[PDB]
């Protein structure tokens, strides 16, 4: 019934938070402030067991190898393996002393897929082993009171209501209610992407759960501040272990790289079948043994299927990881690293995976001008003028206003990724000045405080008054941090350029004005002003009032305002615009507030400037929203409240008639129906998060992926894609790869399968015309598994053809990764070319010792005799079983050789798709090596003392090794020809079928 | 899934008859063109290979020893009595020698008496179409002694201790070699040695030659050996039908109804074997009389 339980996971959260104070006691049964007795509480732990989510199932490792023994491609490569056996057993009652070549065939099958498992489960176990690494997280205490003896207890030990001091700093132990507050505010970021933290407040806010202050979230932390409350839900019960536990009760989904190759089995099975049976029909027809025939239609089946294949995919899709390893970017499943290519819209979270999920100051304005400060995380970013003594009037009061400073460990750490305690909002601003205006811990000491003013919440403002060292003016100086609203009554001087000047009223049209303009934007807005104090009217020492009003409140001199804000990452707003190049559709999900999200999407590229929300136009033209029509809009805003009510056909007509497109306010949940409804157009979707909101999306995801250390370690477990360094950046190197990748597959893939026609023709007219075996089994082997493979990794290396950023994403259903043109290419043409020489060789072997071709039909029977040992030729020679049998061994190894040879070409000419050879270049080093490789292997494969003995295989007579030196070259032509020709002729019939 | 055979646009199987017809012609053009191509390549070929000769002989330079009632393996069961029984083995003997009597050796100018004795190998000219068609030197049935002896031995054979002969492969050009003078390896059961190629018989290990009672060869000049003056065969198209020599062998006081093994020996130094070829120059044969 577990359907059920999902969909009751899906619906969006409910809870009961507004009561009278006694009411909650009338529930729970605990006394407001007197805790409870330790009787109520070991009652409770058995019935709802302890505060911790239920860990997800361990999976034993010896399971996962199963799982790459099984797969796809590999079970295709069993059934051969089986199929080898089942027709051996065939062949052994049948046959007397019969030949062990299909035995073996079997064993070798076999062997690759549990090589190439063995392989693969090596990397993904890597993975998640050095996953662990970053994995170790610790315990917190809890911190209760209990009978009003204040004793803490182990998180866990922790249990239904019971009282809590949430101090600033503890982490909130589980989810609770509030009874009394002193401003504690807290992280709601990683449950409900709340950049900003909100102030908890014991009475009732919002209908939404999530929104009202008097309820708490696990997982978050008290910042600043503090407060004390009463449980509600714990362990499983927890909002967050609810959500964990519906992401990992979900559907990986398949992933699209799987996909094509399900389809390409499809095909390599289909010309199998209608080879075979075709065969089958005319092998009965040519009269041979039902029993025969069946043999027959299996060995074709079974030779047709690639061999070395598998390890060649295998082994490039782990190279292109590797890289992303280099640079931070792991994968904990090999498939997943074509998706990035593959995917036609993402959708992205914006604190945490955007944002850096810190208060940070964002713009200046002084001397009636504003200055942006830089933005980013490394210090890239432009700087301010800092000439005018503005500057530092307004510096100095950030400096010395703020409350904290900096912990005492962080050494070497850079100056923005270092933590401190109390308020963000006061940090940033310790920051800027760290940056910017020289040091703090001194400049903090330098000028000695005397009184400070901490928050208060009635007439609230928030200021201090220091000393001067400065011999210049010996007189105290006063510096006032507040509200703008509550300041603008405080000052009424101002000053420019180190002049002190009045309140003009203009000048206060554009405090104001500038006001509005931040408050747009959406930092939060903060006003610094300091008059000096003076010597001769108070006393230059003690002289000093806390209760009664001593010190000129009013008629202060302003500087100007600073702006805080959670900017985006340093390479954010580049990434977008790129992908935005390569036609991705980029779309943001958060549950943060419009106001803040809106300026967001306009800076990082989601929202092109100029382009107008619903809402913008309504404002353009002072009306009613209700009027314009949507379709004007090529943008559109969705605040969360309006989504519960919407009907799954709404968002189809949302999306398609939009591109910038935000939501906000969202549930997680909510997030999930999103990726649904971008998969419901039949399209590949990916996810990028950061807290725990985003671990349901990553996981239904085509593909998930979140930051290494700024992230919720849920949603890290849940994503196909890990990213250490955090940089977003990373995202556009992966589609990159992803596109790149894709290509030299279909490279690769034409490689190895262009060999089989070569490979398995022999075998045909070998029963058909009843010659001596043209090319041993063995041989083959040597081909699909031995020569070729160090060509056909090297195909991945192939860099890339042209620009790809700007090819426009592919179609699922319709650029498929192997079309019927590729077959056309190399099965139908090429690979005729390729065998025709290796016949070529054979008939010249055997006439070159009085074999004559026109002779050599119908021999076999005669021929794989045992006993006849007066085999006589066309020149009329007679020979013993042994020898001719040498000869065909030794006719065998060229065939092997040719085939290298033959092969050369292949190698080159798919390396490019549409490019001439030298227009892209033999820059490739492993391919030429390989060339090499295979060719010395060869060479030394029949010159080895005694390969006759052991593989069957001769030395070749030397004028064989140019045989079929002009079928290459011929090959070679064709293909360059062909590939140029598409070049000039852009739409030509020679695209629609050649092209692969 | 099966809708692709028609549609609105009716491609057949997919694919619309004109585009049918251009990959056809394309196909069938280009299939064309490869063939033309691979036949040229082999026209060539034909033309390095001169008709009279083989390009390369290394792999027949130890040569073979054939039987003549070549058996599924190598062995001879059979009734004494039944006709049917040995019926087989016989039918081909004759088939064979069917080209031996002296009818086909008529022609006078295609065939030249040797002789009755052996002699220096007959040497004809160097192979070359400039010298004529060449002569095949004759070889008469009643060689074999008492052995397919017409008159003077039953055509039974296989009534009782059955003749079996052995078959020189026919190599273009070999010119047999008289044994070494030096007789350490050579066992004489022969006088003569210059002109005559030494043939001999033995039981396969010490316990089948306890088996086998005695055995006679008969051939020419009263030797077990070949005709120096009949080698070398030159060309089988050179000389049509040219006749290679047979050597035979009979058995004695042998043990009836129980399988034995019989190894034939050829000896010379141009001779050599092969612990993997067992007709390499060397002869094996399983045999079983069984009444
Ligand atoms: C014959 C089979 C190969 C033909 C060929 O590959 O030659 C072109 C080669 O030339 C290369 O350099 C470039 C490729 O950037 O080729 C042009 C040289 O005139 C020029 O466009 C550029 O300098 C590198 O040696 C090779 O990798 C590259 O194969
Ligand atoms: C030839 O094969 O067979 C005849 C018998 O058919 C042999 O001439 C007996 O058989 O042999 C001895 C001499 O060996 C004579 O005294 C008898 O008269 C023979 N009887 C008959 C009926 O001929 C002859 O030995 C044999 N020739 C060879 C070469 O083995
Ligand atoms: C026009 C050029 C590019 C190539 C045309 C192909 C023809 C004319 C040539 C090129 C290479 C040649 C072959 C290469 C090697 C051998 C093996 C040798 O033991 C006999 C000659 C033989 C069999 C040659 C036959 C003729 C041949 C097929
Ligand atoms: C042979 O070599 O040796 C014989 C002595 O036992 C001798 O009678 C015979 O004529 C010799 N023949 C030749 C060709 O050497
Ligand atoms: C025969 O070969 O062997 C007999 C022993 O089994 C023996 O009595 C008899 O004399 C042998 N016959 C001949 C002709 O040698
Ligand atoms: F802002 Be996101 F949803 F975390
Ligand atoms: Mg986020
Ligand atoms: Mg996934
Ligand atoms: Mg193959």
């Amino acid at each position: 019934k577990e359907r059920d339980m999902d969909e009751l996971k899906k619906e969006v959260s409910m809870d009961d938070h507004k009561l009278s104070l006694d009411e909650l006691h009338r529930k729970y049964g605990t006394d407001l402030s007197r805790g409870l007795t330790p009787a109520r509480a070991a009652e409770i732990l058995a019935r709802d067991g302890p505060n911790a989510l239920t860990p997800p199932p361990t999976t034993p490792e010896w399971v996962k190898f199963c799982r790459q023994l099984f797969g796809g491609f590999s079970m295709l490569l069993w059934i051969g393996a089986i199929l080898c056996f089942l027709a051996y057993g065939i062949q052994a009652a049948t046959e007397e002393e019969p030949q062990n070549d299909n035995l073996y065939l079997g064993v070798v099958l076999s062997a690759v897929v549990i090589i190439t498992g063995c392989f693969s489960y090596y990397q993904e176990a890597k993975s998640s082993k050095i996953m662990e690494s970053f994995k170790n997280m610790v315990p917190q205490q809890a911190l209760v009171i209990r009978n009003g003896e204040k004793m803490s207890i182990n998180a866990e030990e922790v249990v239904v209501g019971d009282l809590v001091e949430v101090k600033g700093g503890d982490r909130i132990p589980a989810d609770l209610r509030i009874i009394s507050a002193n401003g504690c505010k807290v992280d709601n970021s990683s449950l409900t992407g709340e950049s900003e933290p909100q102030t908890r407040s014991p009475d009732f806010t919002n209908e939404n759960p999530l929104e009202t202050r008097n309820i708490a979230f696990f997982s978050t932390n008290c910042v600043e501040g503090t407060a004390r409350g009463i449980v509600v839900y714990t362990g499983d019960r927890t909002v967050m272990g609810r959500i964990a536990t519906l992401a990992s009760g979900l559907e990986g989904g398949q992933t699209p790289i799987a996909a094509e190759i399900e389809h390409f089995i499809h095909i390599i099975t289909g010309v199998a079948v209608f080879l075979g049976v075709s065969f089958f029909i005319l092998s009965l027809i040519l009269e041979y043994t039902w029993l025969e025939a069946v043999i027959f239609l299996i060995g074709i089946i079974v030779a047709n299927v690639p061999e070395g294949l598998l390890a060649t995919v295998t082994v490039c899709l782990t190279l292109t990881a590797k890289r992303m390893a280099r640079k931070n970017c792991l994968v904990k499943n090999l498939e997943a690293v074509e998706t990035l290519g593959s995917t036609s819209t993402i959708c992205s979270d914006k604190t945490g995976t955007l944002t850096q999920n810190r208060m940070t100051v964002a713009h200046m304005w002084s001397d009636n001008q504003i200055h942006e400060a830089d933005t980013t995380e490394n210090q890239s970013g432009v700087s301010f003028d800092k000439t005018s003594a503005t500057w530092l009037a307004l510096s100095r009061i950030a400096g010395l206003c703020n409350r904290a400073v900096f912990q005492a460990n962080q050494e070497n750490l850079p100056i923005l990724k270092r933590a401190v305690a109390g308020d963000a909002s006061e940090s940033a601003l310790l920051k800027c000045i760290e940056l910017c205006c020289g040091s703090v811990k001194e400049m903090r000491e330098r000028y000695t405080k005397i009184v400070e003013i901490p928050f208060n919440s009635t007439n609230k403002y928030q200021l201090s008054i220091h000393k001067n060292p400065n011999t210049a003016e010996p007189r105290h100086l006063l510096v006032m941090k507040g509200a703008p609203e509550r300041i603008l009554d405080r000052c009424s001087s101002i000053l420019i350029h180190g002049k002190e000047q009045p309140l003009d009223e203009e000048l206060k049209d554009a405090f104001q004005n500038a006001y509005l303009e931040l408050g747009g934007l959406g930092e939060r807005v903060l006003g610094f002003c300091h008059l000096f104090l003076p010597d001769e009217q108070f006393p230059e020492g003690f002289q000093f009032d806390t209760d009664d009003v001593n010190f000129p409140l009013d008629n202060l001199c302003f500087v100007g305002l600073i702006s805080m804000i959670d900017p985006p990452r340093a390479a954010v707003p580049d990434a977008v615009g790129k992908c935005r190049s390569a036609g991705i559709k980029v779309i943001m999900v958060t549950g943060d507030h419009p106001i803040t999200a809106k300026a967001i999407a306009k800076g990082v590229g989601i929202i092109s400037e100029g382009n107008e929300t619903v809402e913008d136009i309504a404002a353009r033209l002072n009306i009613p929203v209700s009027q314009v029509n949507p379709r004007d809009a090529k943008a559109c805003v969705v605040h969360g409240s309006d989504l519960k009510d919407m009907t799954s056909e709404q968002l189809d007509d949302i999306l398609k008639y939009h591109t910038e497109i935000v939501f906000a306010r969202t549930s997680p949940q909510q997030k999930l129906i999103i990726v649904e409804g971008c998969q419901r157009q039949g399209a590949i979707v990916a996810v990028t998060g950061d807290g725990v909101n985003d671990s349901p999306a990553s996981k239904k995801a085509d593909i998930g992926v979140a930051m290494g250390i700024a992230g919720s370690d849920v949603s890290k477990q849940a994503a196909d894609m890990i990213l250490l360094d955090d940089n977003f950046a990373s995202i556009v190197t992966g589609v990159e790869e992803g596109r790149l990748i894709f290509d030299n597959l279909k490279k690769s893939i034409a490689y190895t399968l262009t060999s089989n026609i070569p490979e398995i023709t022999p075998f045909l007219i070998f029963i058909i015309a009843n010659i001596p075996l043209p090319l041993g089994t063995v041989t083959i082997l040597c081909i699909d598994l031995g020569t070729d493979m160090v060509p056909a990794i090297s195909l991945a290396y192939e860099q890339a053809e042209s620009d790809i950023m700007k090819r426009q994403p592919r179609n699922p259903k319709t650029d498929k990764l192997v079309n019927e043109q590729l077959i056309s290419m190399a099965y139908g043409q090429i690979g005729m070319i390729q065998a025709l020489g290796g016949f070529f060789t054979y008939f010249v072997i055997l006439a070159e010792n009085g074999f004559l071709p026109i002779h050599l039909l119908g021999l076999r029977v005669n021929w794989d005799d045992r006993w006849i040992n007066d085999v006589e030729d066309s020149y009329g020679q007679q020979w013993t079983y042994e020898q001719r049998k040498i000869v065909e061994f030794t006719c065998h190894t060229p065939f092997f050789v040719t085939i290298v040879v033959v092969q050369w070409a292949d190698l080159v000419i798919c390396k490019t798709r549409r490019n001439s050879v030298f227009q892209q270049g033999m820059k490739n080093k492993i391919l030429i090596f390989g060339l090499f490789e295979e060719t010395a292997l060869a060479a030394f494969l029949s010159y080895c003392p005694g390969m006759g003995v052991a593989l069957r295989m001769y030395p070749l007579k030397p004028t064989w090794w140019f045989c079929a030196f002009p079928y290459s070259l011929l090959i070679f032509v064709y293909d360059e020809v062909r590939k140029l020709i598409i070049r000039r002729r852009p739409g030509g019939w020679v695209e629609k079928e050649t092209y692969y | 899934k099966k809708f692709i055979w028609n549609s609105e646009k009716k491609e057949f199987l997919g694919r619309t008859g004109g585009s049918w017809f251009k990959i056809l012609l394309f196909y069938v053009i280009f299939y064309g063109c490869l063939a033309g191509i691979f036949i040229g390549t082999i026209q060539v070929m034909l033309l390095t290979i001169s008709e009279f000769k083989p390009t390369y002989q290394d792999r027949v330079a130890p040569p073979g020893l054939t039987q003549i009632p070549q058996s599924q393996k190598t062995e001879i069961s059979f009734r004494p009595n039944d006709p049917q029984s040995y019926e087989s083995y016989v039918v081909s003997i004759v088939r064979f020698l069917e080209k031996y009597k002296d009818l086909a050796q008529k022609d006078d100018m295609i065939f030249e008496d040797c002789g009755n004795v052996p002699s220096e190998l007959k040497e004809r000219g160097e192979y070359n179409n400039e010298r004529g068609e060449r002569k095949v030197c004759r070889f008469r049935l009643e060689w074999l002694g008492n052995c397919s002896g017409l008159n003077d031995e039953t055509y039974g054979y296989k009534d009782g201790k059955p003749c079996v002969i052995i078959k020189l492969n026919r190599v273009l050009g070999f010119k047999p070699k008289p044994p070494k003078n030096e007789s350490l390896e050579t066992y004489p059961v022969m006088k003569y040695n210059p002109y005559v190629l030494p043939v001999h018989c033995t039981g396969k290990r010490d316990e089948d030659k306890e088996k086998v009672g005695t055995m006679e060869y008969f051939g020419l000049g009263g030797y077990p050996g070949f005709p120096l003056q009949y080698y070398p065969y030159y060309g089988k198209l050179l000389q049509p039908k040219y006749l290679q020599p047979l050597m035979a062998v009979q058995f004695t006081n042998l043990t009836m109804d129980t399988e034995i093994r019989i190894e034939c020996k050829a000896y010379g130094e141009n001779i050599g074997y092969s612990e993997k070829d067992r007709f390499q120059g060397r002869f094996d044969v399983k045999i079983e009389v069984k009444s």
